[PDB]
């Protein structure tokens, strides 16, 4: 598993570890979900999200 | 926006409108509660510019609006209209008082230089603003939006006698009809990624509107990511 294919399955950002693995990570306002892949809100109103239910 | 669609309230809560000599002469995107990123050509000296966030209908009262004054304006240091009118067309507006954030007033995300480029290459971004809705007619009451495809660089150079720099990209449809337009300038080009939108461009210029063979030209934000983050820091 690397960042080469499907962004390491990282929803936002992926960086190659030295152990031939992927460490995923998020943008500001977000935290890595217990998934270790998705990015979930870590603040009340994080950037780039629609939160008025459409 | 020519050939757009009505935005829903809360659909683009990073969008702001700019008031100056006339109301809604330009658009913007929220970087954070204290800062707004817009286009540099929208900055004319002597003009007090007022920023309005949480806007949907430009002549009604949603009671989601937050209006602020611009105390400091930082156009990009390489930007200079007398050398080129729209190269480095990006600028930061500092608000006197922080915006109070909610579902209607929410920042746009900004990745690093690399991921902003990657996200640009997804090939499709949502453009928005209250600019003209017909090539020469009238400005918009409700916030318009449009999902524009990335146009290839070689293809874009062929389209114009004017100079497209490496600080620019092009987006739009080959056979016209639908485009950003005058008044939309400084509004965001965003790319959505698994529910999260990321700022990939600034609406900047173009030769006429929605015309065949002519594409919109947007500021390549990836080239200015490091600058935006240096200047807009919070404490
Ligand atoms: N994505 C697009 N197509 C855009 C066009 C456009 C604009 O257009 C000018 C305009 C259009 C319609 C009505 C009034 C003014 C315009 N600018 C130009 C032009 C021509 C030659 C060189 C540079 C700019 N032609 O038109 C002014 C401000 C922003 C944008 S974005
Ligand atoms: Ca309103």
């Amino acid at each position: 598993m690397t960042c080469n294919i499907k962004n390491g399955r990282c929803e936002q950002f992926c960086k190659n570890s030295a152990d031939n693995k992927v460490v995923c990570s998020c943008t500001e306002g977000y935290r890595l979900a217990e998934n270790q892949k998705s990015c979930e809100p870590a603040v009340p109103f994080p950037c780039g999200r629609v939160s008025v239910s459409q | 926006v020519v050939g757009g669609e009505d935005a829903k309230p809360g659909q683009f809560p990073w969008q702001v409108v700019l008031n100056g000599k006339v109301d809604a002469f330009c658009g913007g995107s929220i970087v954070n509660e204290k800062w707004i990123v817009t286009a540099a050509h929208c900055v004319e000296t002597g003009v007090k510019i007022t920023v309005v966030a949480g806007e949907h209908n430009i002549e009604e009262t949603e009671h989601t609006e937050q209006k602020r004054n611009v105390i400091r304006i930082i156009p990009h240091h390489n930007y200079n209209a007398a050398i080129n009118k729209y190269n480095h067309d990006i600028a930061l507006l500092e608000l006197d008082e922080p915006l109070v954030l909610n579902s209607y007033v929410t920042p746009i995300c900004i990745a690093d230089k690399e991921y902003t480029n990657i996200f640009l290459k997804f090939g499709s971004g949502y453009v928005s603003g209250w600019g003209r809705v017909f090539h020469k007619g009238r400005s918009a009451l409700v916030l318009q939006y449009l999902r524009v495809p990335l146009v290839d660089r070689a293809t874009c150079l062929r389209s114009t006698k004017f100079t497209i720099y490496n600080n620019m990209f092009c987006a739009g449809f080959h056979e016209g009809g639908r485009d950003s337009c005058q008044g939309d300038s400084g509004g965001p080009h965003v790319t959505e990624v698994e529910g999260t939108s990321f700022l990939t461009g600034i609406i900047s210029w173009g030769e006429e509107c929605a015309m065949k063979g002519k594409y919109g030209i947007y500021t390549k934000v990836s080239r200015y990511v490091n600058w935006i983050k240096e200047k807009t820091k919070l404490t």
